[PDB]
């Protein structure tokens, strides 16, 4: 398993989890999307 | 004492061919090479192969309009991509590809038959073809808070870059050796731990990166508040290393117009080959075996070290322009499209990228 969080995938300040193939990004409250680019 | 490297640089410079192009054709070898394994032609089968293994994200191109397969791993690195290749569909042929946007490459030279994949970054133990990677635009590592949604735009970062360098001239810059950056590799150790030592030598520290978990990510220490490129114009010598392939670094370093010591020969970006070792640049061993004496070098062979940085700078400056991203992306795919060996059709619920 590639840990993809080693590249900083999460933009503003996000979380990275590594999981099993894939990886999340929890975000900070006020942005969601895959890589927490979306500034609700 | 210095007769070895001094010797090196001559050699070097007079085996030199300077590229004189304005467009992208100086980097028309490293297209010949990526696509050699293919110049049987690729078939059908051999693209359905690809696509089922998962390997890459499938794009196709029909009547200049593009098309893509629905799952991205990293949405922000299939938009770097598309960025690019809209630019430019409107004089593409029809095709398809698998464009990985994974870090690492996919297509060991060992696997037979040869397979086509295009990564940003392999080694010549690779048949990956290689494009500019998504981050020229956009979806390059989110450093905290220096780079919140990711290192991107490396035509506002050149043009930045190009200031910082002229608020540091050569003679102001700092001469101890500096570097900051994560432990995406363990070939950085050595350098770390050589800073630890003889900080005045070397100022090189682990910065943190989303995967950190605890100390040994930092080799035991705290890590380094992380360092904004424009503020590494400040050092003379700026190093360069793999991470889990190539490293987006390196580009920047030498619009800085520091000396780059860029560490290994073997993880490449496709301009890479046009980059020469003591021409642009100084070599070191990978296990850093040789870096106490290359560092005692430069500081006694200043005008020269200078010379190999201004080199450097220039050859950035001058053939890593936005609109050679751009070129490089058109005339590698137009020569790619011309091995596929069968007439694409579009798949069923491929949405279409605009715009
Ligand atoms: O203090 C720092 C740390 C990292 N970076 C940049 O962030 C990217 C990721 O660096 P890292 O060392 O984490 O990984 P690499 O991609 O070099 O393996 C690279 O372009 C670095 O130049 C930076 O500008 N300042
Ligand atoms: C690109 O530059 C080369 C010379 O460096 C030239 O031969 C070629 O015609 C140019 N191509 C275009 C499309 O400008
Ligand atoms: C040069 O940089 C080093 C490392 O960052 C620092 O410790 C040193 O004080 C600097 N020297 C001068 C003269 O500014
Ligand atoms: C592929 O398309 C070309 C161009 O439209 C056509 O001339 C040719 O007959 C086709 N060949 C096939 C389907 O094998
Ligand atoms: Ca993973």
């Amino acid at each position: 398993d590639v840990n993809e969080c080693v590249t900083n995938p999460c933009q503003n300040d996000a979380t990275c989890l590594d999981q099993i193939g894939e990886f999340q990004c929890i975000c900070m409250p006020g942005y969601e999307g895959v890589h927490c680019e979306v500034n609700t | 004492k210095w007769k070895v490297f001094i010797d090196q640089i001559n050699r070097s410079l007079e085996n030199y061919e300077p590229c004189s192009s304005q467009n992208c054709s100086c980097y028309h070898g490293v297209i010949e090479e990526d696509l050699t394994p293919f110049r049987g032609g690729i078939s059908r089968k051999m693209m359905a192969e690809v696509v089922r293994r998962k390997l890459g994200t499938h794009y196709q191109i029909t009547k200049n309009r593009l098309y893509r397969e629905n799952d991205c791993m990293f949405p922000s690195r299939c938009s770097g991509v598309e960025h690019f290749i809209l630019e430019v569909i409107g004089r593409l042929p029809d095709m398809e590809m698998v464009i990985n946007v994974r870090d690492y490459p996919q297509v060991p030279k060992w696997m037979e038959p040869a397979i086509p994949v295009f990564s940003f970054s392999k080694t010549s133990e690779y048949h990956d073809i290689m494009y500019p990677a998504w981050t020229f635009w956009e979806g390059g590592p989110a450093v905290w808070p220096i780079y919140p949604t990711g290192l991107g735009r490396w035509d506002l970062f050149r043009e930045d870059l190009v200031r910082s360098a002229a608020q540091w001239p050569w003679k102001k810059k700092n001469s101890t050796a500096y570097f900051r950056g994560s432990r995406t590799s363990p070939e950085r150790d050595p350098l770390i731990l050589l800073s630890r030592k003889n900080p005045k030598l070397v100022d090189a520290e682990y910065t943190k990166n989303q995967a950190w978990k605890s100390m040994k990510d930092t080799l035991g220490k705290p890590a380094a508040k992380d360092v904004h490129l424009v503020d590494h114009c400040k050092y003379k010598y700026l190093f360069n290393f793999r991470g889990v392939a190539a490293s987006f670094r390196f580009k920047h370093l030498f619009l800085c117009g520091s000396l780059v010591f860029h560490v290994g020969d073997e993880w490449l970006e496709f301009f890479y080959p046009q980059l020469k070792p003591w021409v642009h640049y100084i070599p070191v061993k990978t296990d850093l075996s040789n870096v106490q004496e290359l560092l005692q070098f430069v500081k006694a062979n200043d005008d020269v070290a200078q010379e190999i940085a201004e080199r450097g700078s220039q050859f950035i400056r001058n053939h890593l322009q936005m609109d050679d991203i751009t070129c490089y992306w058109e005339n590698l795919l137009s020569e790619y499209s011309k091995f596929l060996s069968y007439n694409v059709t579009r798949r069923k619920g491929y949405d279409q990228i605009i715009p």
